[PDB]
């Protein structure tokens, strides 16, 4: 078994195990998850 | 060449913010756009005007348009005045000096609402931003910032140091705990956006977007975890409009209350509170009504509870504009009459008095007592034009044409006009001939103060443009109709003389100073020049995408410029018609272009908001003007050149005058600062028997933690390394300090492990050669909690290994 | 569709209100209601913390032994999830353990897709014992250090 992508549409889970609802973050929590996603696919 | 800058700015009696009422019907603080102004409103007369400095145009000015005000409020016991800007600035103004004292910036978004506390010291903001923040005014710092809300802030209501409700654009009403700066309540107010909110006592009331308005009852004392803030009911106002404000006053002698719903429309629909002993008396009724209606008690209760709002409300009166109401406030409140002054959106300010006995108001509606009207149009000005002597204005809007003095900026006639369009003083500044949409031409007369003459049917269109010869005795008037025609004037009534039937309509016809040609803009986006004299038809100028707008020939009829709606201005060679230049000018529809006289720079106005200043012989732009917060739809010259005059969007006429430690070092820096303090205290304890560690707010075994969690792994066994022997016995009492805590020992168990190992290891040798009996101790502590920790989560670990392999055990059996 | 958004709306507010004062046996039936895993581990983490100073507490063990079994198998899924991370293992360990003195083990075997769930928890459980055992080993350093002093 690994860590994979959120079942829910509703939530981020990383690799690290770590799961995160989009309503409990705050608004400056998604900014920056919206930017590293973008590194991400960047160099992708 | 030489600088442009504001002299003056005037026509504005209120924008787009709030008033302030100040008793002596006393006066009454509005905005004008970025200044405030203070109106007498018995005399009508302009008191003061808060400028802040640093005028449109200089060079030290910014080079974006100023930020207009959008709330105002002041404190009457102390005379302050803050004023809340459009980009999120508060200053708060000395009335007496009339100069800014404090100058708060926390704000990204305009600011919607401010309020002082009741002693004067702290001030309140919310923006739009979403954002509340308290401000201290003796400190001249932020206290502290309240986040929680989604969307633009509406309203809210601090009377006390404890609490503060709070409303937004999402519809949501939040109580806030302000000792610990966080939300305790939150509701959802309506189902969109929530727009008002009033409180009195208990009772608080809020309006959403539709016509219902809901009543809450206000227990601050509830402290259930909840229930702090209970819907009782929902009443439906009059209009179906959103309800931007609520304001609440109180009869002092009577102790009965009142307050209104400021809509959207041109309505303000006022609201009385009925006493206690009213509503019992009203229930009692009522319960006696439905009893002999033959309902069953429990369904008078329910029906009681569904009528809950119509035993505390009671409609009062309707107070209802001409033009629709941009802000509204309380003046008096007596047993003889009740009184309320507003801002309409269309640049005025009326006062309305509510004379009433009792219940019921005495007049079937409110008495208008006063109004601020002359020095302003309700309107935007379509056109300006400035007499030959450069003393007077005249500014023509839809309804009014107003006649200005240049020097006291005051309005000295106004004539009532139709849908004008565009206006021009005759020779010797005594006349002014209107075109307005309906195809009508209107002649008034300065001195006589009245309309001399109307041609009804001049055109079958609206007269889009108007120009007269250098002579005065010739008018030509260009229509949509697709007409030029040709008028004289003779003593003074006006007489058709020729027409000119061209193939489409006709935006702008322009003379030139020589009398030689007549440009005609049309809508198939050329420009046509005739010879007036003959009126042979001479070039016709392509090139512009969109239609012309403007025109405007050269003192010498060389150069002829034109703009459009593509954003282009054109100069163009009136010797054979060819483009000398075509400049990319404004960001919007350039309005107007007029050359400043005797020379070859020209001015533009556009709809971006922006006024600029060119160079008619290199094309550069010399100056760019930011004053004006809309569209500026006309420009004006005067025939010296000395000043330039534009009116806007915004009801502003401006008159322009012619002027590092690496991992180990860092640890070895932590631990001289945490066991120094460990040492002190435990020193201090035996006998009894620093700024950075406060600053940081960590106690001396947390500080040193968190220095070796930031130390990466890679680098933390070299880090460790270059550490002297005496840091160890510091680092071993580090230890030892922390098995004390099992809340940090089991949060970073693994991490203390292999650092202490790694110590230990690294130099045993000078360690056991220590003959130290307090060492022996510490290291005998430190090794039986941590077997003891250690233990603990494997004892977890095994207990759970051998449990969960039996679940699988037995699902196997039952299954295979 | 009004009274499941107020109401909603009235949960998250009492979510952080407890999370704030401290009380995270009522901040751990809302947090799983909600659905909210960070504020899930942080009672968690936070509330064992506290046990430091049976499993939980008399009352937080209490809540997690009356959960259903949608609600159990959401909890472990997300103790999968924490145990394959060893910065977050001992959290899930004792949250597994607690399942285990609090609940029925043959109920928890009929579930659908818990056997599929414990069989991604084993084997990680059993690297995080391999070490941490191997911690103790070289704990001994201590005695070793002591004997010799001892000389």
């Amino acid at each position: 078994y690994n860590v994979g992508k959120a079942e829910k549409d509703g939530e981020i889970r990383l690799k690290n195990g770590v799961a995160m609802s989009k309503e409990e973050l705050t608004r400056e929590d998604k900014n920056r998850l919206r930017r590293a996603l973008k590194r991400k696919r960047s160099k992708a | 060449y030489q600088r442009f800058e504001q002299a003056a700015a005037f026509g504005v009696i209120a924008s787009n913010a709030n008033c302030v009422w100040i008793p002596a019907p006393g006066q009454l603080i509005t905005s004008a756009l970025e200044d405030v102004n203070i109106w007498d409103i018995k005399t009508g007369d302009l008191v003061s005007k808060l400028s802040d400095g640093l005028p449109p145009g200089a060079s030290d000015a910014r080079g974006a348009k100023p930020a207009e005000c959008t709330y105002l409020e002041a404190h009457k016991d102390t005379d302050l005045l803050a004023v809340g800007y459009a980009d999120g600035v508060i200053k708060v103004w000395d009335l007496m000096s009339k100069t800014v004292l404090l100058n708060f910036n926390g704000h990204k978004a305009a600011i919607t609402l401010l309020q002082f506390d009741g002693t004067g010291t702290r001030l309140i903001s919310g923006s739009k931003d979403s954002n509340i923040i308290v401000w201290d005014l003796v400190g001249e710092v932020g206290l502290y910032k309240l986040r929680s809300h989604k969307d633009s802030i509406t309203g809210f209501w601090c009377q006390g140091e404890d609490w503060l409700i709070s409303t937004s654009k999402d519809g949501m009403i939040k109580l806030w705990d302000l000792k610990t700066h966080q939300c305790i309540e939150t509701h959802i107010a309506h189902t969109g956006e929530c727009w008002g909110l009033a409180v009195k006592d208990d009772l608080l009331i809020t309006t959403g977007t539709d016509s219902q308005v809901k009543i809450w009852k206000l227990d601050i004392e509830n402290d259930k975890m909840g229930g702090k803030l209970t819907e009782m009911g929902i009443f439906e106002k009059q209009s179906k409009q959103r309800g931007l404000k609520i304001e609440f006053i109180t009869n002092s002698s009577d102790k009965t209350s009142f307050f209104y719903i400021q809509n959207a429309d041109k309505t303000i629909e006022t609201f009385r509170i009925r006493k206690e002993e009213e509503i019992a008396r009203g229930l009692k009724k009522r319960e006696k009504r439905l009893k002999e209606k033959g309902l069953t008690e429990e369904e008078i209760a329910k029906s009681i509870k569904e009528s809950y709002s119509s035993f505390i409300l009671h409609p009062f009166q309707t107070i209802r504009s001409l033009y629709k109401i941009k802000s509204a406030s309380w003046t008096t409140v007596s047993s003889s009459k009740l009184e309320l002054v507003l801002t309409t959106s269309s640049n005025t300010i009326e006062y309305y008095s509510i004379p009433y006995e009792k219940r019921d108001p005495t007049s079937p509606a409110p008495l208008k007592t006063h109004t601020i009207e002359l020095q302003g149009q309700r309107t935007d000005v379509r056109s300006i034009d400035i007499s030959d002597d450069n003393k007077l204005l005249a500014t023509a809007s839809n309804g009014s044409l107003k006649i200005w003095n240049i020097k006291t900026h005051k309005c000295i006639r106004t004539f009532e006009c139709g849908y004008a369009l565009t206006c021009k003083f005759l020779p010797g500044g005594l006349l002014v001939i209107l075109g307005t949409r309906n195809g009508e031409l209107q002649l008034f007369d300065l001195a006589s103060s009245s309309l001399l003459d109307t041609i009804e049917d001049a055109h079958d269109a609206a007269i889009w443009s108007l120009d007269l010869t250098s002579d005065g005795k010739r008018l030509v008037t260009g229509s949509a109709d697709k007409t030029v025609k040709f008028w004289d004037f003779k003593v003074l009534k006006l007489h058709h003389d020729t027409t000119l039937e061209l193939t489409d309509d006709i935006l702008c016809v322009r003379v030139s100073p020589d009398d030689r040609y007549l440009a005609i803009s049309l809508l198939d986006n050329t420009v046509k020049v005739f010879f007036l004299d003959s009126m042979k038809f001479y070039l016709s100028l392509y090139g512009h995408k969109l239609p012309v707008l403007s025109i405007d020939i050269s003192f010498d009829s060389k150069m002829i410029i034109t703009s459009s709606a593509d954003k282009n201005i054109k100069i163009w060679g009136l010797d054979f018609g060819d483009c000398h230049k075509s400049l990319f000018a404004h960001q919007d529809s350039i309005m107007n272009v007029k050359f400043l006289p005797q020379s070859h720079n020209f001015f533009s106005c556009s709809k971006d908001a922006v006024v600029k200043y060119w160079d008619g012989e290199k094309f550069e732009c010399i100056q760019k003007l930011y004053a004006h917060q809309s569209e500026v739809w006309a420009l004006a010259v005067a025939t010296d050149g000395g000043f330039v005059v534009s009116s806007s969007h915004d009801h502003s006429i401006r008159i322009w005058e012619e002027t590092s430690l690496k991992a180990g070092e860092r640890l070895m820096e932590a631990l001289d600062l945490g066991i120094a303090e460990i040492e002190g205290l435990e020193a201090y304890n035996r006998d009894m028997k620093n700024a950075v560690l406060i600053a940081v707010n960590k106690t001396p075994e947390q500080y040193i933690m968190d220095t070796l969690l930031r130390i990466r792994m890679s680098q933390l066994e070299d880090a460790l390394m270059v550490m002297p022997f005496s840091y160890v016995l510091k680092f071993l009492k580090f230890i030892d300090t922390v098995m004390q805590n099992k809340t940090l020992l089991h949060s970073h168990l693994p991490l203390i492990c292999k650092n202490l190992f790694f110590i230990i290891k690294f130099n045993h040798k000078e360690l056991v050669s220590q003959k130290n009996e307090e060492l022996k101790l510490q290291i005998n502590r430190v090794k039986t909690e941590l077997r003891s920790a250690l233990k603990s989560t494997e004892d977890d670990l095994g207990f759970n290994v051998q449990g969960l392999k039996f679940v699988k055990q037995q699902w196997n059996l039952r299954h295979n | 569709e009004q009274e499941k958004a107020k109401l909603q709306v009235e949960q998250e507010q009492s979510l952080q209100n407890y999370m704030s004062k401290g009380d995270w046996t009522n901040a751990f039936l809302l947090a799983m209601t909600l659905d909210h895993p960070m504020r899930l581990f942080n009672v968690l983490k936070r509330a064992l913390g506290e046990s430091r100073s049976v499993i939980f507490n008399e009352e937080l063990d209490q809540a997690i032994s009356i959960l259903n079994d949608e609600q159990l198998i959401l909890l472990m899924k997300r103790c999968r999830d924490w145990n394959t991370n060893a910065k977050t293992h001992t959290i899930a360990q004792r949250t597994i353990r607690c399942i285990l003195m609090h609940h029925n083990i043959a109920k928890l075997s009929e579930i659908p897709g818990m056997v599929k769930i414990v069989d991604a928890i084993i084997p990680y459980t059993q690297r995080h014992f391999t070490r941490v055992d191997n911690l103790v080993e070289q704990s001994y350093i201590l005695d070793y250090a002591l004997v010799e002093m001892d000389k």
